[PDB]
């Protein structure tokens, strides 16, 4: 019986090497830790978010303090196209004199990393010129996060730890949010766009001694309070005008031109002031919906019981049965978990779907690889939050969800037919391999035998219609946008576009990624993205409706979430817990992602190259994906180091090989199972107690480690080796043709 | 308390450990009426004697392996002890002096619920106390 | 309430649970020093206080020391300051323990004492303690004087110019 | 033995230390024993 | 120290109680079956967790579940 | 019984859906 | 060049801390973190 | 312009800070 | 879709009629693929325009359409020929062929057979007919 871990005695009275291990994983289940009550859960939820911001500020913090320290960002800002920002320095004491001179790099006079975050194009545009500001930045940040780690540990004090009812107070905390932690905040956001960026981008210097005095605008404060709103948006910034300088510039500060800088090729930052600005008053206005105190407002709970659609009998909001449904969401917290994961999953896929096509920094469209790993990042983290949305479904399921309180309501219909929800996403699945796969080996083997022309090639036809219709004129197919005579390019009764001309002159112009061409490649992809989706959401939605239980063990719930199996009776029932569906969607995810970013990657390695007509001939069948995007761009990867030298990518080339080692040793954990481990431990442990000189003992048992440990041990590596494979290959082949 | 004749045995790899004498060990007595040979449940195979025999098991379950190989034999008349340390010896098997697959007078239902096991409560039910929901006093 | 408590609950001993000494953190270190640390021997109390103090030791006399203008006497000067200071330290403590333990030590190390800032009441403990500070206080002495000796080769092997 | 030294050949060339990894040219680790059954099978002819 | 509860569905069949390789469970008598007997299992803390007497039992959605909850040094069969 | 919520919100987005054809298939500006 | 050298700032920083943060006090680290998940509830 | 040499130390203290108001909220988590 | 153009005029594609050799194989069926619409790389492609391809999107689906539903439908009127004969256990292992190739004349007019299936009310089993689990 050992102190730890504290929190769950049965754990800590474990004899063997498991207890270790499953300390750390268990301990922040907060909700099945011993004697924990509700009051104390969310006391501790909360206490625990502070020390969560503090991390993500002094990791920013990190960000700032080594480029302000080991960067070039004075350099880098002088000619932000053909200098290599900065990571940070490299000391490996162990370096040979073949890697000081191949990673002392981009102007730099010590082994360094050349930064492929992009966080140098983020402060180039917000207003950020000298080290001291980047530096004092990371100065305030560090403070910042202090005052987070001390409101942490001053919520847990007694007098100042809040109550269960202020946690639960759903409506005042939805009011703040909307109106206050995004509105107020997007509000102050467009304020530094207008007194700090939109300024030191035309050349002023505004700064903490000096925007007090200078306005933004000559016609500062009035304009606004009058009504005469027009003229914050007179002259604009002409298209000859260069970031950064006089020249060219303007006085608007609120313009909504629409489309691209010139030259940066990047969005406006009087376009973007003028977002925050609308988006703030949109949010402020919608943080004014729910009553908290002062009864003019809207009660959660009420909109759910409501029954009466102006008299007539309705069953709930939009006729189906919502009751309750507040005293579902409100209890429970991995409801709420799972909706703010699906939510940031989809806010991860948009930041990287938009950040691509519409590049919000100076200079970042011509930064391949760092335009590239941006992608590649957001669409990966965007997959895991997806996994995590439904992990959290099939918590919901089983913990915190009861047929009472949810009688006949929209939760429980779901339950009653979640076999035909199952089925159609396996008939989608199904559809989907069978004539994307199908179509792709009947390519193969059409270009295998020569015969090319008999390739099946669909036109995305419907995806090139999106495209006419917002403006791409290159298909013909002339409507609605790509129509200058129709109802929407004129807008005929106000003709208030002044958004379209700055637009369709991006859209159609080809040297950036908005509204890329679409051709029959771009079309089987799309299905594959589509059965990757679908068999992932498959793997999930019947491990969140499963989770309460099926004809092969009608009572999960009582075995709770992760738990191996129920022995091998009845068949056989391996990967049976709800667990094992996020388990077995995890490769699902990485396999999907693995073909989002592989298409991503490949059509812009075929447009930064010039060699677009590479993908759009060979990306229809899959040796295609196989010599023209692997064996092709591996070369110079692989050649980091060879026997005749090593060069900057001598880490990526170790990497690439690293995350191959750390993939094939998930095999092991995922292909043999446990006792064939445990019968070879039970024999090392004779080997030690029948040795001689060997005076260590184990302080407790070495065990193999446990069923549905190995499954979550195999798990990271095959992700960790996903990840630093894909990682490795996507910056070294984009940072090797190119800066 | 214990005694018997230990088979002849060249001695294995396979049996006690430091778990034997610093933990708790088991010993399996059985008489036999014959001089035949048995496989170890430690590797290897034993022959068992002609009065009162005595092995010691590491756990339980190779006790009760050896058992039901006894029973190939036409012998239940076996007994397994539980050794702790210290030195005294328990009777565990069979508890009651009979086997378990007879019904006695005097045994209880110990660990019963009263219910069909699909009327369970669910999770939310015994949510934040000390319960689960499978002991569930209802029903 | 108060945070400053009488010193375990007794008002009329001379001392505070302050902070600074009754800290779950404060505690915590100062009762894992190897003067306090519960399991040691005091040959291995003597020996981990011995090595932290003759290795800090030769510090102060090899760069602001009469012989830091040069560089392969100044690391004799520093070495030899820590030895003298640690050999009259211990002599110190050979002295010590044979005046304070003989028969009923006047103080804290009486028999009826209930110290718990001095432990090492009996001159059976002060004995390996003196041993272990001696040969601590050496060994730390001659490990930081190789390290600074070795200087320039180490400098070279911590900054990769051995390649 | 045989895997690790891969990997610390992986690494110093990676370095750019090729005079210490187990090469040819480096650290040698010459086969003894098989060269040796190499000359014993052809001076017997 | 897992947890072998009975369910009212036993039919006495017996077989639960045979397949245990550590004797946990036993019969006691009963009045709800025509066997008159029901599985008990007096002696949990022996239980290894190896479910072999659920796949003994024949009742459809068996009436015997082992739930394997805290593991300890005879509930993982450890000769070491 | 007559289906009269579930139709008239699917033949209301197959509305749409053909409204969105008839701009596809160059039949309406 | 053949050394690891530093042009910024306080270059024998990481001179120092890299050994430390690395190989140094890991090793520490890892005792002190191990005598707390290994201690007797008494 | 790169960052003095007196400002990398004074960001040594000063993340001393947070490092032991880190330490202030880890154990009163009750670690 | 105005980028795609028939074969007919299409540099790109006369291009692989000149590099090409017979033996079975690129002529004949090359000939068939200028009626086609053919992209800016000379490769016939399956374009969605409006009644120009409105029969040629339809042949291919109506005769996949027909022919699975006849494969289900012989399928499916099999196993309900002998789930009530009372031996449809071995009735699957053993095919009675001449009631599966009945069973197959019956769904050369499947179309026809579904409608008053459904219009029975006999094609779907009801919901509390079905084997399910505990939701
Ligand atoms: C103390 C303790 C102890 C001892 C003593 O005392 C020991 C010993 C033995 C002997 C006798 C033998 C032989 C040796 C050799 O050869 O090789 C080496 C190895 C090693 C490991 C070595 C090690 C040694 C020691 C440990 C050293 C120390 C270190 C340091 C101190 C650390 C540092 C500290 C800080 C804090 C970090 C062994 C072995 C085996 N292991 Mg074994 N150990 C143990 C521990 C452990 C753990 C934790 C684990 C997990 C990882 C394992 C595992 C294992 C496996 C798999 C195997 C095998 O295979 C082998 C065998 O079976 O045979 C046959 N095992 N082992
Ligand atoms: C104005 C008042 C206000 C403000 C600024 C906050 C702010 C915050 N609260 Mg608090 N809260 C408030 C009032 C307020 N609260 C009240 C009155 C209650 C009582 C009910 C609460 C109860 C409460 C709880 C229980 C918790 C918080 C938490 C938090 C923190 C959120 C975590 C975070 O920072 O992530 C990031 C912040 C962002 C702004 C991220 C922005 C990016 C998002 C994800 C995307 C935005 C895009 C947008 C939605 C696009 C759509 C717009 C539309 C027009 C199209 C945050 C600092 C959490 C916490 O404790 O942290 C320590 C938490 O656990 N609050
Ligand atoms: C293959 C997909 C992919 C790609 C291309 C990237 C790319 C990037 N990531 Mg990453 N990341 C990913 C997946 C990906 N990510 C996933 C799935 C996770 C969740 C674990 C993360 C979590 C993550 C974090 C926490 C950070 C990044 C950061 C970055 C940026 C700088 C690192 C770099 O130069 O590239 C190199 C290519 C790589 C594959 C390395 C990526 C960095 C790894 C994934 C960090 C792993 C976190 C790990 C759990 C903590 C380390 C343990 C620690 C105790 C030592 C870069 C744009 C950094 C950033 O935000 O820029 C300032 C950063 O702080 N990412
Ligand atoms: C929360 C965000 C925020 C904050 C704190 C400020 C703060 C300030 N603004 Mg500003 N402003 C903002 C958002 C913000 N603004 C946005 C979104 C716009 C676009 C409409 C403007 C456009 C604006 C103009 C044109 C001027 C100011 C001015 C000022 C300064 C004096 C006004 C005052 O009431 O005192 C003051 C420091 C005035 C000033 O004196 O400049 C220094 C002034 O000329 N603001
Ligand atoms: C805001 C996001 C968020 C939050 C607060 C939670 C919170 C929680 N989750 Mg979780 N989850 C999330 C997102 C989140 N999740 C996402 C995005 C996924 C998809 C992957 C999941 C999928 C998931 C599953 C399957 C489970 C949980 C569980 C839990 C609960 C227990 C946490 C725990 O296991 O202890 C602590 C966890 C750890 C200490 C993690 C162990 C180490 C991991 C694998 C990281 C390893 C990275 C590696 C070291 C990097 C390599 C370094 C270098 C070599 C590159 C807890 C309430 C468990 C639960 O619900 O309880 C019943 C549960 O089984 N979640
Ligand atoms: C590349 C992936 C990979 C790796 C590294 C291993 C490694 C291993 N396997 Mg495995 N295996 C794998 C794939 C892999 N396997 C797959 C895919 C399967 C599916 C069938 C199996 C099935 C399998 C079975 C059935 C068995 C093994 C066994 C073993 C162990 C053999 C003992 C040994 O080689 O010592 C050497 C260790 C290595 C070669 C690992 C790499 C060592 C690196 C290079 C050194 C690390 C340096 C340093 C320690 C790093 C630490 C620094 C610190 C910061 C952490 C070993 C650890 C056998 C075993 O258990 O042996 C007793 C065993 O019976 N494997
Ligand atoms: C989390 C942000 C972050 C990250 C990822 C790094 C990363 C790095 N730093 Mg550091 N550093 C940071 C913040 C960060 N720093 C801040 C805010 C300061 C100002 C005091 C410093 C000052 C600093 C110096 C002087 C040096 C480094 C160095 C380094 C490099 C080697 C590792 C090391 O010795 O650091 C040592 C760590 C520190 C000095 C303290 C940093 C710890 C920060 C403040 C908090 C990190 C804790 C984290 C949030 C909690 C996560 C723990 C766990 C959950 C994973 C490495 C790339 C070395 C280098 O230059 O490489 C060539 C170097 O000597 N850094
Ligand atoms: C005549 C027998 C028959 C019939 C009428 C069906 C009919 C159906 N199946 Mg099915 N299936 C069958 C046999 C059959 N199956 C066999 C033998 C297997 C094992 C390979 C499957 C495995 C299967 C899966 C995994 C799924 C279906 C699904 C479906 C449904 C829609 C998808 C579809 O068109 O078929 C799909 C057809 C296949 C996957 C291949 C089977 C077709 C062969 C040629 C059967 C011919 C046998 C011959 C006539 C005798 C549909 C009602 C899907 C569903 O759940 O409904 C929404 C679904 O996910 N089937
Ligand atoms: C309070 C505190 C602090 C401080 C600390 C200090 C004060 C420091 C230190 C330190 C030190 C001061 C350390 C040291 C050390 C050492 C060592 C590590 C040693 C050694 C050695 C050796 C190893 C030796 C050896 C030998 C011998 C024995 C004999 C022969 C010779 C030779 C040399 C071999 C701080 C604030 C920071 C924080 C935490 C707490
Ligand atoms: C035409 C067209 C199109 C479109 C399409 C769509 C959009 C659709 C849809 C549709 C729908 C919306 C549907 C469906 C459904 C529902 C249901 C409900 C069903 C069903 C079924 C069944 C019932 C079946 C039956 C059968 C048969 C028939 C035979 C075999 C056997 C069985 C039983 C399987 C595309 C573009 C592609 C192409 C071109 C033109
Ligand atoms: S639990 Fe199962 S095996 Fe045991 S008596 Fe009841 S029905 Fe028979
Ligand atoms: S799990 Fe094994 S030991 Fe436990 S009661 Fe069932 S059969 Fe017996
Ligand atoms: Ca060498």
């Amino acid at each position: 019986a050992t102190k730890f871990p504290k929190f769950s005695q049965d754990l800590a009275n474990d004899p063997t090497t498991r207890r270790i291990f499953y300390a750390i994983a268990t301990a922040h289940d907060f909700e099945s830790h011993d004697g924990m009550t509700e009051e104390n859960l969310y006391q501790r939820i909360f206490a625990s978010h502070f020390g969560h911001l503090a991390i993500i500020f002094l990791w920013a913090s990190g960000i700032l303090f080594h480029v302000a320290w080991q960067g070039n960002f004075e350099v880098w800002i002088k000619d932000p196209v053909h200098v290599r920002p900065i990571a940070h320095a490299i000391w490996d004491a162990q370096f040979g004199p073949g890697a000081i001179k191949a990673f002392t790099q981009a102007g730099a006079r010590n082994p360094v990393d050349i930064c492929y975050s992009g966080v140098y194009h983020w402060w180039y545009t917000i207003g950020l010129r000298t080290n001291t500001e980047l530096y004092v930045g990371a100065l305030f940040l560090i403070l910042l996060a202090a005052v987070f780690l001390f409101a942490g540990w001053l919520h847990l004090q007694p007098r100042y730890r809040p109550n269960l009812g202020w946690f639960k107070n759903s409506e005042a905390r939805l009011n703040h949010h909307l109106a206050g932690l995004f509105g107020v905040s997007s509000l102050a956001w467009a304020g530094h766009l207008v007194h700090v960026a939109i300024p030191e981008s035309r050349g002023q210097h505004v700064g903490w001694d000096n925007f007090l005095s200078t306005p933004p605008h000559p016609a500062g404060l009035w304009a606004f309070f009058t009504g005469n709103w027009g003229a914050y948006a007179q002259n604009p910034d002409t298209a000859e005008h260069v970031f950064s300088t006089s020249q060219g510039a303007g006085t608007a500060i609120l313009t909504f031109l629409g489309g691209f800088h010139p030259q940066t090729q990047s969005l406006w930052l009087t376009d973007m002031a003028h977002h925050h600005l609308a988006i703030a008053v949109v949010l402020i206005i919608a943080g004014h919906m729910y009553r908290t105190n002062w009864r003019i407002g809207h009660s959660i709970k009420e909109m759910m019981d409501s029954k009466t659609f102006f008299g007539r009998k309705v069953e709930g909001p939009f006729n189906l049965p919502h009751q309750g449904l507040y005293e579902t969401v409100n209890n429970s917290l991995h409801f709420q978990l799972s909706l703010a994961l699906a939510c940031l999953g989809v806010a991860s896929s948009l930041t990287a779907q938009h950040m691509y096509s519409m590049p919000p920094y100076a200079f970042i469209a011509k930064d391949f690889t760092t335009m590239a790993a941006l992608y590649t990042h957001h669409q990966y983290i965007a997959g895991f939050l997806m996994v995590g949305a439904f992990s959290h479904a099939a918590i919901f399921w089983i913990k915190d969800y009861d047929p009472e309180q949810n009688k006949g309501n929209v939760l429980e219909r779901v339950l009653k037919h979640k076999e035909a929800i199952i089925a159609h996403l396996s008939w989608v699945s199904l559809f989907l391999g069978f004539h994307t796969l199908g179509l792709y080996v009947h390519n193969d083997v059409e270009v295998a035998f020569g015969a090319a022309d008999k390739q099946i090639l669909i036109e995305p036809v419907f995806a090139q219609f999106i495209q006419s219709a917002n403006g791409k004129i290159l298909y013909g197919f002339h409507t609605l946008l790509s129509n200058p005579d129709s109802i929407a390019f004129t807008a005929w009764p106000n003709h208030a576009n002044v958004w379209l001309p700055g637009w369709l002159d991006a859209i159609n112009n080809g040297t950036n990624s908005l509204f890329l061409t679409i051709g029959p490649g771009d079309f089987y992809v799309h299905h594959a993205i589509a059965l990757g989706l679908h068999v992932t959401t498959l793997i999930l939605v019947k491990g969140a409706l499963d989770a309460r239980g099926s004809k092969l063990m009608p009572d999960k719930k009582d075995f709770g979430y992760a738990f191996p199996c129920d022995g091998p009776g009845r068949g056989g029932t391996c990967d049976i817990s709800a667990w094992d569906a996020s388990y077995l969607a995890v490769f699902w995810m990485l396999n999907t992602l693995g073909w989002v970013t592989f298409y991503w990657h490949w059509k812009h390695l075929s447009i930064w190259q010039g060699n677009v007509a590479q993908f759009n001939e060979s990306s229809t069948y899959l040796m295609g994906w196989f010599r023209d995007y692997l064996w092709a761009n591996s070369a110079q990867l692989i050649n980091g180091y060879n026997p005749y030298g090593t060069n900057n990518l001598a880490v990526w080339a170790w990497m690439f090989l690293f995350g191959h080692l750390a993939w094939a040793v998930s095999f092991m954990f995922l292909i043999t199972w446990r006792g064939y481990w445990q019968e070879l431990i039970e024999t090392l442990a004779w080997a030690h107690e029948q040795t001689p000189l060997s005076f260590g003992y184990w302080r407790d048992k070495p065990v193999a480690l446990s069923i549905v440990q190995a499954r979550l041990v195999g798990l990271t590596h095959f992700t960790v080796g996903y990840i630093a494979t894909y990682g490795a290959f996507l910056i070294a082949s984009t940072a090797s043709k190119f800066g | 308390t214990l005694s018997g004749q230990t088979p002849i045995f060249g001695g294995s790899t396979g049996g006690l450990l430091k778990k034997a004498e610093v933990e708790e060990k088991y010993a399996i007595t059985w008489t036999s009426p014959k001089e035949q040979v048995f496989e170890m449940p430690t590797g290897g195979a034993a022959i068992m004697r002609q009065g009162q025999n005595l092995l010691y098991l590491a756990r339980k379950e190779q006790c009760i392996a050896l058992g039901g190989q006894l029973r190939k034999f036409k012998i239940t008349d076996y007994k397994i002890y539980r050794i702790y340390p210290n030195g005294e010896t328990v009777y565990i098997h069979p508890a009651d002096g009979v086997f378990p697959e007879k019904v006695n007078q005097g045994r209880e239902k110990v660990r019963y619920n009263d219910r069909r096991i699909g009327q369970n409560p669910s999770p939310s039910k015994v949510k934040f106390s000390g319960i689960a929901t499978y002991d569930a006093p209802n029903s | 309430n108060d945070i400053i408590k009488p010193f375990k609950g007794d008002p009329c001993l001379g001392n505070l649970s302050t902070p600074i000494n009754d800290s779950p953190l404060a505690k915590a270190f100062i009762n894992n020093l190897p003067a306090y640390r519960k399991g040691l021997t005091p040959f291995m109390r003597g020996l981990e206080i011995g090595m932290a103090h003759g290795y800090f030791l030769v510090g102060p006399e090899v760069v602001i020391g009469p012989l830091r203008e040069s560089a392969h006497g100044a690391n004799l000067s520093g070495l030899i300051t820590a030895i003298y200071i640690a050999v009259s330290a211990c002599l110190g403590i050979s002295i010590f323990a044979i005046t304070t333990f003989q028969g009923n030590p006047k103080g804290s190390y009486s028999s009826y004492s209930k110290d718990s800032l001095r432990p090492l009441r009996t001159r059976e403990e002060w004995s390996q303690l003196n041993g272990g500070i001696f040969l601590g206080a050496m060994g730390g002495a001659i490990f930081a004087y190789l390290l600074l000796e070795n200087f320039d080769a180490l400098d070279a092997i911590l900054r990769g110019a051995v390649n | 033995h045989s895997f690790a030294m891969y990997c610390h050949n992986d690494t110093m060339r990676a370095f750019g230390r090729p005079q210490d990894m187990f090469s040819d040219t480096g650290i040698q680790l010459q086969p003894v024993f098989a060269q040796w059954l190499q000359h014993i099978h052809t001076m017997t002819i | 120290s897992h947890t072998v509860k009975i369910y009212d569905t036993c039919i006495g069949c017996t077989q639960c109680v045979r397949a245990c390789p550590t004797d946990v469970l036993e019969m006691v008598p009963w009045d709800g079956c025509r066997a008159g007997q029901i599985a008990s299992s007096p002696r949990t803390e022996d239980c290894v967790g190896c479910k072999r007497c659920e796949t003994a039992c024949p009742t459809d959605f068996l009436s015997i579940r082992v739930y394997l909850g805290a593991e300890t040094t005879r509930s993982m069969g450890l000769a070491y | 019984p007559p289906y009269t919520f579930r139709t008239a919100w699917a033949l209301l987005l197959l509305a749409i859906n053909f409204i969105v054809a008839a701009y596809y298939f160059h039949i309406i500006e | 060049m053949t050394q690891l050298t530093g042009d910024y700032a306080a270059s024998w920083l990481p001179w120092i801390m890299i050994p430390l943060v690395f190989y140094i006090l890991p090793f520490p680290v890892f005792a002190i973190l191990f005598l707390w998940i290994q201690k007797e509830a008494s | 312009m790169s960052i003095s040499d007196t400002q990398v130390y004074i960001a040594l203290v000063v993340a001393l800070v947070p490092g032991f108001l880190a330490w202030r909220l880890a154990t009163e988590l009750y670690k | 879709n105005t980028t795609l153009v028939p074969c007919y005029k299409s540099p790109a594609f006369v291009e692989r009629m000149k590099n090409a050799p017979d033996s079975y194989y690129t002529t004949k069926p090359l000939k068939a693929y200028s009626q086609l619409l053919c992209g800016e790389d000379g490769l016939p492609r399956i374009a969605l325009d409006r009644l120009s391809l409105a029969v040629d999107v339809a042949i291919p689906i109506a005769i996949f359409l027909y022919t699975a539903g006849f494969i289900g439908w012989s399928g499916r009127s099999y196993l309900q020929a002998i789930k009530k004969q009372d031996k449809a256990e071995e009735k699957e292992v053993f095919i009675d062929v001449p009631l599966f190739i009945s069973c197959m004349v019956m769904a050369l007019f499947w179309p026809m057979a579904v409608i008053k299936e459904l219009l029975a009310g006999e094609l779907v089993a009801k919901d509390e007919e079905i084997p399910i689990s505990v939701r």
